[PDB]
């Protein structure tokens, strides 16, 4: 368990950084006081069903991001939260093949 | 080295 | 009782998904008996959803179908058969999962 | 995005255990080193990054405008529309099959005439 | 001395096995290439001598003042999943790349 | 406590049907031989081949001196009444598939010269068959050739 | 030329309607397919709770986690234990 | 039961980080306290909830991704129907032009 | 969520691409070309016009002789692998196959008899 | 206990935790057909300390012979009459955490010849049943050129030269 060799330690940094990874960060989403079923008691409201299918809903159907680019659940978001060349890589939600 | 290979050795 | 029958049959069908156990049975000559093919034909009741609801290891069902072709049991007595089938099974499994993950990650990193 | 969020939360817990196990096991003795200080800065930065990433995946993750009610309504509408679309497409295939049968017979007749001449 | 004699007996056994294998191979290949026209006298003419001569020779060799074979033991040394082009040539195509399965199997 | 991917469609496939569409099929291709088509299929495929042969004939310039052709549900049966009997057929797509001579029966059958026999060694008939087949396999202009 | 064009059109129609028939076959499987979603979620959790539906994050060529009930699970498994 | 799944997930993220900071305050001030055992239980409970919400965003990842799945299948069926409709129009136009050229040439 | 109501949700089989063959060291293979227009000619190839070569008579004899040959060959391979010190040994552990019975006489007798 | 050569014994837990130091322990797990309680490694574990005690008390001492780090670990069974006196009894080799007994160069060959020749004998008996004989007919189983062909071959070569093959 001694490890601590400069080489052994250097491998640890690369492996850990790879798994993890001007703002280009997602738009802040605030409080959600009316939830569609329990919070607003608006179960089966037809506008909500229409909005989810085609309209852009910030958190039900996608992630807004900054710079305006809209990323849907199936798509993968590439963003750069730190001020460095390396960019965080959001992957897909539906991941539907 | 040479652990028993469930998938083939690379 | 019928409960013990159900439990033993479930365990046996879930165990059939093992190529090692299949090669075991094929070498020991259990497949050559005309009783085992009728038992397999009876075991097809697991295809129903109410019975498939209790199957923890689902990989067996497809395999079971192959056992009905009457050419799968004549072969598979070889150990290379179990080798190859387990190889392809584990390869499909692990490669599908990790390859989807790695492809997504690598494409996201390269496009940036 | 969901498996990414799960792996990000697990990486947060792993960075917690790694940060304490590093910054307690290794340190300059005392006075009544610099590599350890660098390690502390790097660990703090990584934990802060992971937190920001989890928030972005979550600011993103679904709004509680689903999981019930709208799910059932949408699946019922989708079943109805799947039925009607199947009917429409099978009607279109019927039209195409009639057209293909007509064109197939037409040559069957051109070829018969050309062979009879 | 005894080791030299043991090796000589081993080589003789190798020769016998090789000959028997060759004979069997030729026989089955000829059966598959002839199929028809083959008749019982010829089939008996080939099976009998091919088997009788080789088997009698093997038993005779095993029992003529040769080293005691139950004494020696075979325990695998190195196994490497590496591709080998020499064991494939030496065993004439079967048993390539001495893997883990092959030592319990053989 | 964390789930993996939540199965996505794997659970749906088992419940909806049963034929596992995952892993490799090479199992069945290498271990299980394919089942042959029944006579109903035979007739339908031969009728499709009849239509394809009609198209190929109306496109190809069939020689006008004889060209006695009958679809025979699978073979054009090119047979001059007293001189030769060839059976040409196609193997697939009309643009570039070659022909298949299949039969090379010789019609010259005299009962005054050849009694209780043909008129030429079968081996020579098969040689001419393979020669003319390789010659037609070039997709030149075969009905005339 | 007309005949050739007609034949090409026929081939197009054929492929199109064959694909339409494939879609119809899917629709016939789908009709019987409709079932409870909760049941689908429970079955997915059942098949995915272990290392069966998804390969594990750290699963290299050498793992006791197998696509089958191993041999120790078989040794305590009802099957042969009760047959004995 | 207000059960917002994004607000409470952000709350649980921030609660996990602040309880880690309070565990650092335990390790600074009084390591022999009882509370650290509670604290080493406490954030565990928090971590359980952060998984338990996103799973519930997972019979919803299921039901919601399932929702998108069915919509995508319906869209693909509509696209195939449109392609057939367009293909049929193209074929009808081809037949009409070819027929005019036959009698126009006549 | 407090009492989720399951409705009749229909899902289509996810058969967009199949992995006919899976090779080692990754390398996925998508053999399935998903065609029919050519599949008709492919099936026409199967159609007739007129398991080894014939292999209806003497199949048992053929298989038995093949198996005997294979055992002979395996023994020869092991002997050739002992012929050298390449991945093998031959250390003679001074032992003695001690048979605690009159097995020999009885076996000889029965064998000769049958 | 029927045939020690035909038995294999294993255990999954000990498999990942296997190293040159632990091979003897794996053989020693007990309830292992190959090893025995009578062996002195057992009397040592029962007592205390394992050092040059195998050279002091001389007897049944299972000792590792050759070792490959990942899987291969060969064990030898010795019977010592005195220090610096070793008598080898048998060899048990462990491949992939699976213990087998090393086959004798001769017991293996005897079994091998027996199976091959038994197969040949079954094939022979079966072949004997089908041959049927008559003196008039000869043997059977229980299941040319008209010489006008030289001119035909000349015509074949002539049409070859006239109509060349265009494969």
């Amino acid at each position: 368990l001694s490890r601590n060799e400069i080489i052994q330690s250097y491998l640890s940094r690369q492996s850990s950084l790879l798994s993890s990874s001007a703002r280009q960060l997602h738009v802040l989403v605030p409080q959600s006081p009316p939830t569609d079923l329990p919070g607003l008691t608006r179960e089966v409201t037809q506008d909500d069903l229409d909005r989810i299918q085609a309209s852009q809903w910030p958190g039900v159907n996608g992630c807004q991001d900054t710079q305006g680019n809209w990323y849907d659940w199936t798509q993968c978001i590439s963003l750069d939260p730190h001020g460095d060349d390396g960019r965080l890589n959001i992957l897909p939600y539906v991941c539907l093949d | 080295s040479y652990s028993p290979t469930s998938p083939s050795y690379s | 009782g019928n409960r013990l029958r159900f439990q033993l049959e479930l365990e046996f069908v879930q165990c059939l998904a093992n190529p090692n156990y299949l090669n075991f049975l094929a070498q020991r000559g259990y497949f050559k008996d005309k009783a085992f093919v009728n038992y397999l034909k009876y075991l097809l009741y697991w295809k129903d959803p109410e019975y498939a609801k209790y199957l923890k290891y689902p990989q067996c069902l497809h395999m079971l179908e192959l056992l009905q072709y009457e050419h799968f049991r004549k072969e598979l007595v070889n150990a290379q058969c179990a080798k190859f089938i387990d190889e392809q099974q584990i390869l499909h499994w692990q490669h599908y999962s990790r390859k989807r993950m790695r492809l997504q990650q690598a494409l996201a990193e390269q496009q940036q | 995005r969901l498996t990414q969020l799960q792996d990000a939360v697990n990486s947060l817990a792993d960075q917690f255990c790694n940060a304490i196990g590093v910054l307690q096991q290794c340190g300059p003795p005392a006075s009544f080193a610099n590599p350890t200080e660098e390690y502390a800065q790097l660990f703090a930065a990584l934990i802060a990054r992971t937190a920001k990433d989890i928030d972005v995946l979550i600011d993103s993750l679904p709004s509680e405008e689903s999981t019930a009610a709208l799910q059932a309504a949408s699946l019922y509408k989708l079943e109805e529309e799947n039925h009607e679309a199947a009917t429409c497409l099978e009607d279109v295939v019927y039209r195409g099959d009639m057209l293909l049968e007509k064109i197939q017979s037409a040559l069957a007749d051109i070829a018969q005439s050309q062979l009879k001449t | 001395r005894e080791e030299k004699q043991l090796e000589a007996s081993l080589d003789a056994l190798l020769s016998q096995v090789a000959d028997l294998k060759n004979s069997l191979g030729s026989f089955i290949c000829k059966l598959e290439n002839e199929y028809g026209r083959l008749t019982w006298p010829s089939v008996l003419d080939s099976f009998a001598l091919l088997s009788g001569q080789l088997n009698t020779l093997n038993k005779v060799l095993k029992h003529e003042k040769t080293p005691l074979f139950r004494n020696q033991v075979i325990i695998p040394l190195v196994l490497s999943p590496d591709r080998d082009e020499d064991l494939m040539r030496q065993t004439e195509g079967r048993v390539p790349v001495f893997s883990h399965e092959v030592v319990p199997d053989h | 406590a964390r789930l993996p991917s939540f199965a996505i469609p794997y659970a749906i496939d088992v419940l909806t049907t049963g034929s596992y569409p995952r892993l490799p099929t090479c199992i069945r291709d290498k271990i299980i031989p394919p089942d042959p088509i029944t006579k109903i299929e035979k007739q339908a495929t031969l009728h499709q081949l009849n239509q394809i042969l009609r198209h190929r004939l109306v496109t190809t310039d069939l020689p006008p001196q004889l060209a006695n052709l009958t679809v025979a549900n699978g073979r054009v049966k090119f047979r001059v009444e007293g001189e030769f009997e060839a059976t040409l057929t196609v193997m697939g797509d009309d643009p570039d598939v070659p022909w298949r001579l299949l039969k090379l029966e010789i019609l010259v059958e005299d009962k005054e010269t050849g009694d209780g026999r043909a008129l030429v060694h079968s081996m020579q008939i098969s040689f001419i068959h393979q020669l003319v087949q390789s010659r037609l396999f070039a997709d030149e202009k075969p009905l005339q050739d | 030329q007309l005949q050739k064009q007609l034949k090409e059109a026929e081939q197009i129609l054929a492929t199109a309607v064959y694909q339409a028939k494939e879609k119809l076959k899917s629709i016939e499987k789908a009709r019987k397919g409709a079932i409870s979603s909760e049941e689908i979620i429970k079955y997915a959790h059942r098949i995915s709770a272990s290392n069966a539906v998804c390969a594990p994050l750290t699963w290299v060529p050498g793992d006791p986690r197998r696509p089958y009930p191993t041999d120790l699970e078989m040794r305590s498994g009802l099957l042969g234990q009760m047959n004995n | 039961m207000q059960f917002d799944h994004k607000k409470e997930l952000r709350k649980l993220n921030m609660s996990i980080l602040i309880n880690f900071l309070d565990l650092l305050d335990i390790l600074i001030r009084s390591p022999g306290s009882i509370k650290r055992e509670e604290k080493l239980e406490d954030l565990k409970l928090l971590f359980v909830h952060v998984h338990h919400l996103i799973n519930e965003y997972r019979p919803h990842q299921a039901r919601e991704t399932l929702r998108v799945m069915m919509e995508v299948q319906k869209r693909q069926r509509l696209e195939t129907a449109e392609r057939f409709q367009k293909h049929l129009e193209r074929v009808i136009e081809m037949i009409q032009n070819c027929l005019a050229s036959l009698p126009d040439d006549l | 969520m407090s009492g989720v109501r399951a409705v009749r949700i229909s899902i289509e089989s996810a058969c967009e691409k199949q992995v006919h063959e899976v090779g080692l060291d990754g390398t996925e293979t998508y053999l399935p070309p998903l065609s029919m227009s050519q599949n008709l000619a492919r099936l026409a190839q199967r159609i007739d016009f007129s398991f080894q070569p014939s292999l209806w008579p003497w199949d048992s004899v053929r298989n038995n002789l093949r198996s005997a040959l294979t055992e002979m060959c395996v023994l020869y391979d092991v002997l050739s692998i002992v012929r050298d010190k390449k991945f093998m040994t031959l250390d003679p552990v001074s032992q003695d196959a001690l048979p605690p019975k009159q097995n020999p006489q009885t076996l000889q007798l029965i064998s000769k008899k049958k | 206990r029927d045939n020690l050569l035909g038995i294999s014994w294993v255990d999954s837990s000990w498999i990942p935790i296997l190293n040159s130091g632990s091979v003897l322990d794996y053989f020693s797990e007990r309830s292992n057909p190959f090893y025995d309680r009578t062996c002195n490694n057992e009397v040592v574990k029962m007592q205390r300390l394992t050092l040059e005690h195998l050279n002091q008390m001389v007897g049944i001492e299972y000792i590792l012979l050759h070792a490959q780090e990942p899987i291969l670990f060969i064990i030898r069974k010795q019977q010592r009459q005195s220090p610096a006196q070793v008598i080898p009894l048998a060899d048990y080799y462990i491949i992939a955490g699976v213990i087998y007994q090393a086959p004798d160069l001769g017991s293996v060959i005897n079994s091998r010849v027996l199976t091959a020749v038994h197969g040949i004998q079954s094939a022979f008996d079966e072949a004997m049943s089908y041959c049927r004989y008559h003196p008039s007919k000869g043997y059977w189983w229980h299941f040319s050129s008209i010489f006008q062909r030289q001119r035909v071959d000349a015509l074949l070569l002539d049409l070859r030269q006239k109509f060349p093959p265009k494969f």
